[PDB]
Protein backbone atom coordinates (compact mmCIF):
# COMPACT_ATOMS: atom_id res chain seq x y z
CA UNK A 1 0.00 0.00 0.00
CA UNK A 2 2.34 2.65 -1.10
CA UNK A 3 1.45 5.56 -3.21
CA UNK A 4 3.89 7.68 -4.51
CA UNK A 5 3.75 11.34 -3.96
CA UNK A 6 6.20 14.70 -3.84
CA UNK A 7 6.98 16.15 -0.95
CA UNK A 8 6.62 20.47 -1.59
CA UNK A 9 6.66 21.59 1.77
CA UNK A 10 8.97 20.40 5.15
CA UNK A 11 8.98 21.66 8.51
CA UNK A 12 10.23 18.75 9.90
CA UNK A 13 9.28 14.83 9.99
CA UNK A 14 6.55 16.11 12.21
CA UNK A 15 5.17 18.27 9.71
CA UNK A 16 5.57 18.50 6.24
CA UNK A 17 3.31 18.77 3.00
CA UNK A 18 3.00 16.15 -0.38
CA UNK A 19 0.88 15.63 -3.64
CA UNK A 20 -0.34 12.73 -3.29
CA UNK A 21 0.39 11.58 -7.85
CA UNK A 22 -3.65 10.42 -7.20
CA UNK A 23 -4.90 13.77 -7.16
CA UNK A 24 -2.67 15.17 -9.51
CA UNK A 25 -5.11 14.69 -12.47
CA UNK A 26 -8.02 16.80 -9.96
CA UNK A 27 -4.91 19.38 -9.41
CA UNK A 28 -4.30 20.38 -12.77
CA UNK A 29 -7.84 20.80 -14.24
CA UNK A 30 -8.14 23.48 -10.55
CA UNK A 31 -5.21 25.41 -12.04
CA UNK A 32 -6.64 25.32 -15.23
CA UNK A 33 -10.08 26.45 -14.26
CA UNK A 34 -8.05 29.23 -11.94
CA UNK A 35 -5.67 30.21 -14.42
CA UNK A 36 -8.81 31.53 -17.46
CA UNK A 37 -11.01 32.81 -14.66
CA UNK A 38 -8.11 34.56 -12.62
CA UNK A 39 -8.06 38.10 -14.29
CA UNK A 40 -11.90 38.22 -14.53
CA UNK A 41 -11.93 37.46 -11.00
CA UNK A 42 -13.49 39.94 -8.10
CA UNK A 43 -11.57 41.13 -5.26
CA UNK A 44 -11.69 39.79 -1.74
CA UNK A 45 -11.74 41.50 1.25
CA UNK A 46 -13.05 39.50 4.32
CA UNK A 47 -9.59 39.25 5.62
CA UNK A 48 -9.48 37.01 8.41
CA UNK A 49 -8.25 33.91 10.01
CA UNK A 50 -9.38 30.66 8.16
CA UNK A 51 -10.53 32.82 5.32
CA UNK A 52 -10.66 31.06 1.81
CA UNK A 53 -9.61 32.80 -1.18
CA UNK A 54 -7.61 32.92 -4.20
CA UNK A 55 -4.03 34.65 -3.54
CA UNK A 56 -1.08 35.56 -5.72
CA UNK A 57 2.16 33.79 -5.12
CA UNK A 58 4.94 35.86 -4.69
CA UNK A 59 7.13 33.61 -6.32
CA UNK A 60 4.55 32.16 -9.39
CA UNK A 61 2.51 36.05 -9.58
CA UNK A 62 0.02 33.20 -10.30
CA UNK A 63 -2.91 32.76 -8.02
CA UNK A 64 -3.79 29.70 -6.09
CA UNK A 65 -6.51 28.33 -3.26
CA UNK A 66 -5.65 29.80 0.05
CA UNK A 67 -6.31 30.02 3.34
CA UNK A 68 -5.63 33.16 5.53
CA UNK A 69 -3.27 32.12 8.16
CA UNK A 70 -2.39 35.43 9.73
CA UNK A 71 -3.64 39.27 9.58
CA UNK A 72 -0.40 41.62 9.04
CA UNK A 73 -0.33 44.79 8.39
CA UNK A 74 -0.89 46.75 5.18
CA UNK A 75 -3.32 44.58 3.51
CA UNK A 76 -0.90 41.51 3.72
CA UNK A 77 -1.18 38.55 5.30
CA UNK A 78 0.07 35.28 5.64
CA UNK A 79 -1.40 32.60 3.74
CA UNK A 80 -1.50 29.04 3.33
CA UNK A 81 -2.13 27.50 -0.55
CA UNK A 82 -4.00 24.68 0.23
CA UNK A 83 -3.04 22.64 -2.78
CA UNK A 84 0.38 23.04 -2.44
CA UNK A 85 1.28 23.17 1.74
CA UNK A 86 3.32 26.21 1.45
CA UNK A 87 2.95 29.65 3.05
CA UNK A 88 3.89 33.19 1.85
CA UNK A 89 2.82 37.09 2.46
CA UNK A 90 0.54 38.83 0.28
CA UNK A 91 -2.02 41.26 -0.73
CA UNK A 92 -3.40 40.12 -3.74
CA UNK A 93 -6.68 38.71 -2.74
CA UNK A 94 -9.85 38.17 -5.15
CA UNK A 95 -12.49 35.68 -4.76
CA UNK A 96 -12.96 31.63 -5.58
CA UNK A 97 -16.00 30.59 -6.98
CA UNK A 98 -18.40 28.43 -4.61
CA UNK A 99 -18.18 25.93 -7.81
CA UNK A 100 -14.54 25.89 -7.20
CA UNK A 101 -14.19 25.76 -3.31
CA UNK A 102 -16.13 22.11 -3.38
CA UNK A 103 -13.10 20.02 -3.86
CA UNK A 104 -10.45 18.80 -1.15
CA UNK A 105 -7.04 20.86 -0.74
CA UNK A 106 -4.71 18.78 -3.12
CA UNK A 107 -1.50 18.90 -0.47
CA UNK A 108 -2.03 16.30 2.58
CA UNK A 109 -0.05 17.44 5.68
CA UNK A 110 1.62 14.70 7.08
CA UNK A 111 3.68 13.46 9.70
CA UNK A 112 5.75 10.19 11.09
CA UNK A 113 5.16 8.43 14.39
CA UNK A 114 6.91 10.78 17.13
CA UNK A 115 7.29 7.62 18.76
CA UNK A 116 9.96 6.66 16.32
CA UNK A 117 11.73 9.84 15.01
CA UNK A 118 15.17 10.69 16.49
CA UNK A 119 17.76 8.18 17.62
CA UNK A 120 20.22 10.78 16.42
CA UNK A 121 17.51 13.84 16.29
CA UNK A 122 18.74 14.58 12.29
CA UNK A 123 18.14 17.90 11.29
CA UNK A 124 20.17 16.91 8.03
CA UNK A 125 17.13 15.43 7.16
CA UNK A 126 15.89 18.55 5.66
CA UNK A 127 18.39 18.71 3.46
CA UNK A 128 17.62 15.42 2.18
CA UNK A 129 14.70 15.65 1.48
CA UNK A 130 14.88 19.64 -0.44
CA UNK A 131 17.90 18.70 -2.39
CA UNK A 132 15.22 16.50 -3.78
CA UNK A 133 12.36 18.27 -4.61
CA UNK A 134 12.42 17.57 -7.86
CA UNK A 135 11.66 13.55 -7.01
CA UNK A 136 9.33 10.97 -6.45
CA UNK A 137 8.69 9.51 -3.18
CA UNK A 138 6.24 7.29 -1.50
CA UNK A 139 3.95 6.98 1.53
CA UNK A 140 2.11 4.27 3.09
CA UNK A 141 -1.09 6.16 4.76
CA UNK A 142 -1.35 4.76 8.35
CA UNK A 143 -3.93 6.90 9.54
CA UNK A 144 -5.37 10.25 9.46
CA UNK A 145 -6.15 11.96 12.50
CA UNK A 146 -9.33 13.93 13.04
CA UNK A 147 -7.18 16.89 11.90
CA UNK A 148 -7.04 15.61 8.32
CA UNK A 149 -3.28 14.76 8.86
CA UNK A 150 -1.75 11.55 7.95
CA UNK A 151 0.65 9.41 9.89
CA UNK A 152 2.72 8.32 7.25
CA UNK A 153 6.16 6.45 6.75
CA UNK A 154 8.09 7.68 4.14
CA UNK A 155 10.15 5.92 1.67
CA UNK A 156 12.88 7.39 -0.78
CA UNK A 157 13.40 4.70 -3.80
CA UNK A 158 11.96 1.67 -1.16
CA UNK A 159 14.25 2.93 1.81
CA UNK A 160 13.16 4.18 4.51
CA UNK A 161 13.74 7.89 5.25
CA UNK A 162 13.62 7.74 8.63
CA UNK A 163 17.12 5.03 8.67
CA UNK A 164 18.32 9.20 8.40
CA UNK A 165 17.76 9.84 11.76
CA UNK A 166 19.95 7.21 13.05
CA UNK A 167 22.84 5.44 11.78
CA UNK B 1 6.82 21.58 -10.95
CA UNK B 2 3.29 21.14 -10.26
CA UNK B 3 0.16 22.38 -11.44
CA UNK B 4 1.43 25.46 -10.69
CA UNK B 5 0.81 27.96 -13.70
CA UNK B 6 1.81 29.13 -17.50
Amino acid sequence: ELHNCVVVQFDGPMSFYVQMESDVPALEQMTDKLLDAEQDLPAFSDLKEGALCVAQFPEDEVFYRAQIRKVLDDGKCEVHFIDFGNNAVTQQFRQLPEELAKPARYSRHCELDASTISKCDAALLQSFIDTRFSETFQVEILATKGTGTHVVRLFYQSKNISEKLQE
Amino acid sequence: ARGRGR
